[PDB]
């Protein structure tokens, strides 16, 4: 289970936390926070579903995020 | 790079609530050190083969 | 004659537990001081199966009562029949296990679990002849779960011979309580396959269905779940206390249920089953309550039997009925539904009939089904296992209190296993 | 049985504390005086031979303005005298001043009262440390005292309720310097870090209770409603009984990933009271809102981990139920894939009381949604480079320096949240 | 594949009853190691009478 | 379970609503506070624990002054705080201001009020839009937010109650501009739209009421009756029940055509009251006659194609279908070709309250008559040539622009109602 569930698991997770560069995930997330404190200062209200997505969409954040396939599992066999 | 990877990283806290993590977390360090060593180790130099006519 | 032992374990299991003893008590007429009420001679001629006679009248429950945090079992004896068990029944700890199988089952549950042990081995060798234990707990649970895999083992080593009886309360599919669910019922499925003989399978959002679509509930607190596995746990035994026209105890229950040792997981259901506002409208007969018996919706348990193959199905009723009437109904409902029914079984149905019906209720029945269909709730399991497993999260706690990481995986296997012989045994074919 | 410390730490932490302990009086009846006129008290409070009801509490600054403040107010007869401990120079903003100088001799006295006060208890949850992240006293001294807890105490369960600096507003200078610092202490000492922020807290009291003028006494009765929401399972009977040593089971998928967003609901004033239905759905769907939140990060920029609710008064198991079913098939709120359930529900029938004078209105239901969500790695963005953007010129430095600190120490301290900058992207990540 | 679910669910149940019968083995065996330090006692104080 | 939501955009539409509320008040018993001394109430309020009953309702305005008599006047208890919605600076009658650049904040804010109100409705036959067309708020923020509410909510049945710029008299200069941009915007959008025009409402006043000065107040009012005489039928029970669903099937023939004249009956002061029989016949009639019509457009010059009445108190299915009968033997009624039947009859048995204080008389039958006709086009007609008229010197166009208006909008919205006459004419013609 370890070597063939596990283990790819956590080597396709890393290779790619790895592979993004610190500085890009700084700007990335600065972008976004700014984003958000825009809409903020600028809006009377922040409301959750029920944005407009054109000035600020916060789910562009989840979608840049690892996404990592699947192989196969021992202990579900 | 080489960070510790999320799931074995025991803070000091938990460390001294749960002994059996910290025992598995001292086990991880002495295992990371350990992979350095065959790296580090030049593993040429085969050995001396006897060929026979 | 045949004495059972209950034992309560966890917070769930130990209200579900009180409730079955306040539903009990009220069955034989027993007042929460412990004195006899009940105005019939019947009540009183098997009392010893459940309860001992005290110094005076009173009697105390055969019931053991454990936890590993006081609250619980303190709200048990503040509760309207707190005050019939034993106080030395009541074992607790101090530090209560946080959803930890492995908390509740290695570290805080192994010092209880020698009190534990020697309340049961007293309640047990005071029995003249003993039928078995009787376990209600939840899985899902770190106390609960653990401390019950625990002492079934115990138990199930002390005495073998002995029938094993367990009322497990499944993590619910749709909506979940806590976050280690999946991993507590993992760990705990592994134990109930191996040690406990016969198993009852529920589940909290199955009940919240029954209690809506049939009762018509407004506000179901868990009171009302716990109630309708109290009604269920007394019909399944009450055949043992009352006299019968085809009378079948728990081993011939078992016998005629399981059909391979491993598939003794069971699903319950409890008729008639009425609504407040549907009790003239309704009529009391048997084809009734078979109908209501073999609805989906009367199953406690969430998988559904539609999808799977009934490999057995016994029928416990209570009440003045004609044994021609039952088996007729059920042999009908047999061949109607031959499809859903195991083939190279030529009969699955156990009937059986005993004559004294709960208070109010002219006439009941209980319906323990094994059927393939919980298949898919061991498979649903599985799915939220893997999916935790597959990154350990939640696991650092379980790897520190002393339980190797491949117990888990120990544990998946038998469990999937398990969901491989529902599959089998579904889709085999006669000769 | 169920006892637990509480340590107050700074200005905020000895701040707050006079709004928490308020409530704890106010809910278990205790007058100000001590004494009241079964055992619930037993976990925020001792008796003694009077009958006196004394807190397990600890008030500890190195500025003596703040505690004598208590002192002569009108809680002075309640704290023990000894527990009122007054240092002689404050921490003047200075991680170095209140960790490394001044607060050796003050964090001495203040594990001997932490012990006197631990053998008065038969059990021990845990610790709840409130301080303010974002000052000598609250970063140094508090990181001092965390430190010593763990190497001493051991397996106590320490809950660190921090505020930390607002993304723009803000009062301090040097507030990103010993925010950074006080974070790398506190990512390994403390269990769970709840984050809060005043300018989220004043938003809320800007919108939610119409007040265009908040302050801190205001701020402090909202986080100490919140935190007596939180310890109200100990104290209190209630279907799904909550502990404090299963948030953590139930709330820190890694040990690393322990910081918390916080979110009260109802936040409504009397006049907007009784105006709405105020059912447990609506409160739920209020508490996921991202203004309910009192840390100033969006949560659909980040996916949610865990999310424990604490409900306080007429809750029904299948109202909890339906209201987290509806959250899960909402859209807008995005869990993460490895957590399917990622819920800890637990209801208790003690509604939450109301403080005379306050604000908050008498709700029959109250939620406290605490959830572990990796979008909080964004505040930690916004603090990491306020960190940097100062240490590459290195302002207010020798301040630190000067104090028995290094330049080693700030570069740790910065790469430790880089890390931690890192652990979140990785957790979010399939 | 109907031949190979017949003959798996045969060795499985036979392995199953193998392990059943393992399992009383263990403990008729575990039953009656609780009796033979009694008859090395008796057997010391029979040595011990000669 | 047969809750409408209900929206009143610009002056016009919270003037109407005002009068609405008044009536639903009053019909239902419900005091002004809030609360009344089965569930017929809950199309239009919800109630509360405490049994204060609060209108599905949204003020939506972005001038303060409306919203503001609203929170002083009378009912200041009984509607939401919040879901009044107040702006700051006004539309200055520029669609373009109403819909581009001020009313972005003001519809997001009433999008969320509106899922707010809609999440506590079980059911939802659907949305009562009540704006005036002809007006920088009514038009283009209402063209927005029914825009908005057909993305997200989608197939709800929106009926717009539009008040429409009268022919030869009105009040404003640029009516005619946002008058034919609002037709453009919610051509597409409004599921049903009623026509209402200021000029025959006030003839009906001069000539029924004998009212020589009529005012706002007086036509808010005998909307309010005809809105109430619509919703009849999901608040009371009667014979041949009548559905919001219900109506754009049995009155829309094509989905471009969804515009409807509406007319009440009887319309008699108390003083002409109980003069006559007030039999179902001859209200039916006063329905029918032209003069009734609340539209400056002559029932004469185009044909009927459909005819929903609506019928308030003792009316017995034998009267209404003999008057029925004898309309359709009547000459001057003219019905179109291919729409035989051409009627929806209902009748309830609840009849229309008085409002204390109105001139409307206390009448035991009464007929809200909404008619789809393509004699309705003859306004299109009026307004496309006010509009050009304009429009071929490009008068105020200017102001359009400056808050981010092209020519082309302009063109767009000309060649759509020219379409609109197009459609108009061909539906009449065989
Ligand atoms: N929410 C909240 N924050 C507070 C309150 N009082 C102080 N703070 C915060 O606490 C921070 C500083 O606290 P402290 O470090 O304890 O100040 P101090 O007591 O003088 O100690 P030092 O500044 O470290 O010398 C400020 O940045 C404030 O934002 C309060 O009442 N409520
Ligand atoms: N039926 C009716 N129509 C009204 C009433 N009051 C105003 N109107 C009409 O409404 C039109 C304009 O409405 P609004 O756009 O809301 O006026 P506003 O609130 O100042 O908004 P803007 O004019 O766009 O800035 C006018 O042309 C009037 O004809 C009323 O009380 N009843
Ligand atoms: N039917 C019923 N179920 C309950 C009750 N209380 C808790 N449960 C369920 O039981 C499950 C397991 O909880 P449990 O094992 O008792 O927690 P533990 O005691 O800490 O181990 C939870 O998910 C609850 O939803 C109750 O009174 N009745």
């Amino acid at each position: 289970w370890s070597t063939q569930v596990f283990d790819t698991i956590q080597g396709r997770l890393q290779a790619a936390v790895d592979a993004r560069d610190p500085a890009a995930i700084e700007s990335r997330l600065k972008t976004q926070y700014d984003q958000y404190l825009h809409t903020t200062n600028t809006k009377v209200a922040v409301f959750r579903d029920v944005i407009i997505e054109q000035d600020y969409n916060p789910l562009a954040a989840a979608d840049a995020a690892i996404r990592v396939p699947t192989g196969d599992i021992r202990d579900p066999l | 790079r080489s960070r510790l990877p999320v799931h074995q990283y025991m803070t000091t806290a938990v460390r001294t609530r749960i002994e059996p993590l910290n025992a598995a977390f001292t086990a991880t360090m002495e295992a990371r050190t350990r992979r350095l060593a065959d790296a580090t180790r030049p593993p040429s130099w085969p050995e001396p083969q006897s060929i026979s006519v | 004659m045949r004495e059972i032992v209950h034992i309560q374990g966890g917070q769930c299991g130990n209200q579900i537990g009180a409730k079955f003893w306040e539903v009990v008590s009220d069955e034989h007429g027993i007042d929460p001081t412990g004195t006899y009420h009940g105005d019939s001679d019947l009540q009183l001629e098997r009392i010893n199966v459940y309860f001992n006679e005290a110094t005076g009248g009173r009697y105390v429950p055969r019931a053991i009562l454990m936890d590993l945090e006081p609250g619980t079992m303190d709200s048990v004896r503040s509760g309207p029949y707190g005050q019939i068990f034993r106080p030395d029944n009541f074992v607790f700890g101090q530090t209560g296990a946080g959803n930890n199988w492995a908390k509740g089952h290695y570290t805080e549950g192994a010092e209880l679990i020698d009190s534990v042990l020697d309340v049961v081995r007293k309640e047990a060798e005071s029995c003249d002849c003993l039928q078995g234990f009787q376990v209600c707990h939840s899985l899902g649970g770190g106390t609960g779960s653990g401390m019950g895999t625990l002492l079934i083992s115990k138990i199930r080593e002390e005495y073998p011979d002995r029938m094993m009886l367990t009322f497990s309360v499944v993590p619910s599919p749709k909506v979940s309580d806590t976050v280690v669910e999946p991993y507590n019922a993992t760990l705990s499925v592994h134990q109930l396959v191996e040690n406990a003989d016969e198993c009852m399978v529920l589940d909290n959002e199955a009940l919240y269905d029954i209690c809506f679509r049939t009762l018509k509930l407004t506000t179901p607190t868990f009171g009302d779940l716990n109630h309708l596995i109290s009604a269920v746990m007394s019909g399944i035994t009450c055949c043992l206390r009352f006299p019968g026209q085809l009378n079948a105890d728990l081993r011939k229950l078992a016998v005629n249920l399981i059909p391979f040792p491993r598939l003794h997981f069971f699903m319950v259901g409890f008729t008639p089953l009425t609504s407040r506002g549907s009790q003239q409208y309704r009529a009391l007969t048997v084809p009734e309550l078979t109908q209501q018996m073999w609805d989906a919706k009367n199953m406690m348990c969430a998988a559904d039997p539609r999808h799977g193959r009934y490999l057995t199905a016994s029928a416990l009723f209570r009440g003045r009925m004609s044994t021609k009437e039952v088996d007729e109904q059920m042999l009908n409902v047999q061949n109607k539904n031959s499809s859903y029914f195991v083939e190279w079984i030529p009969n699955n149905v156990k009937s059986s009939v005993c004559d004294i019906p709960p208070k109010g209720l002219k006439m009941s029945a209980t319906f323990i089904g094994n059927s393939t269909a919980i298949q898919e709730m061991f498979k649903r399991v599985s799915e939220q296992f893997t999916a935790m497993f597959r990154r350990k999260a939640f696991l650092h706690w379980y790897t520190g209190e002393g339980m190797d990481e491949m117990e888990f995986t120990e544990a998946e296997s038998n469990m999937n296993d398990l969901v491989s012989e529902y599959q089998q045994y579904q889709d085999a074919s006669a000769e | 049985m169920r006892e637990v410390i509480s340590i107050h730490i700074g200005q905020a932490g000895i701040q707050v504390g006079n709004a928490c302990w308020e409530l704890y009086c106010l809910e278990h009846g205790i007058q100000p005086d001590g004494q009241m006129p079964d055992d619930a008290f037993n976990t925020f409070f001792s008796e003694t031979g009077a009958g006196k009801h004394v807190p397990r509490c600890i008030f500890l600054d190195l500025e003596p303005t703040v505690v004598d403040e208590v002192r002569t107010g009108t809680y002075r007869q309640l704290f023990h005298p000894e527990q009122l401990i007054s240092g002689k120079e404050d921490a003047a903003n200075n991680f170095a001043r209140g960790h490394y100088t001044i607060g050796k001799e003050i964090v001495d006295l203040a594990l001997d009262r932490i012990r006197k006060l631990a053998d008065n208890c038969t059990g021990l949850q845990g610790f709840l440390v409130f301080n303010a992240v974002g000052g000598g006293t609250g970063s140094g001294l508090g990181s001092l005292l965390l430190e010593r807890l763990s190497v001493d105490y051991g397996k106590k369960s320490k809950l660190g309720f921090t505020v930390y600096p607002s993304p723009q507003v803000s009062t301090a200078v040097v507030e990103p310097y010993n925010s950074v610092l006080s974070t790398h202490s506190l990512l390994e000492h403390t269990d769970v870090a709840v984050m809060l922020d005043n300018e989220a807290i004043y938003d809320i009291c800007r919108r939610s209770l119409d007040i265009e003028r908040p302050t801190y006494t205001n701020l402090n009765r909202l986080i100490a409603q919140v935190i007596s929401s939180l310890t109200a399972s100990l104290r209190f009977d209630g279907a799904l009984n909550v502990d404090i040593t299963e948030f953590q089971t139930n709330l820190v998928p890694y040990p690393r990933i322990h910081f918390m967003l916080s979110s009260y609901a109802p936040i409504i004033s009397a006049e907007k009271a009784y105006h709405e239905q105020l059912s447990v759905a609506e409160i739920t769907n209020a508490a996921f809102e991202p203004a309910s939140m009192m840390v100033k990060c969006d949560p659909r920029h980040g996916k949610y981990m865990a999310c424990c609710l604490m409900y306080r008064g007429d809750v029904v198991p299948k109202d909890v139920n339906a209201s987290v079913a509806t959250i899960k098939t909402k859209r807008t709120i995005q869990f993460v894939d490895w957590c399917p359930t990622g819920f800890k529900c637990g209801i208790n029938y003690q509604p939450p009381t109301v403080v005379p004078g306050g604000d908050l209105a008498k709700v029959q239901r109250a939620v406290c949604m605490i959830s572990n969500s990796t979008a909080i790695g964004e505040i930690f963005s916004r603090l990491d480079h306020k960190f940097d953007l100062m240490y590459a010129k290195r302002a207010f430095v020798h301040w630190y320096v000067g104090e028995g600190m290094e330049e080693g120490e700030f570069s740790e301290a910065r790469e430790d949240l880089a890390a931690l900058e890192k652990d979140f992207e990785e957790v979010g990540a399939e | 594949r109907k031949e190979r679910d017949f003959h798996r669910m045969h060795h499985k149940r036979v392995a199953q009853e193998k392990n059943k019968l393992l399992t009383d083995l263990r403990r008729l065996k575990e039953h009656y190691a609780k009796y033979e330090p009694t008859i090395l006692e008796l057997k010391k104080k029979y040595e011990t009478l000669m």
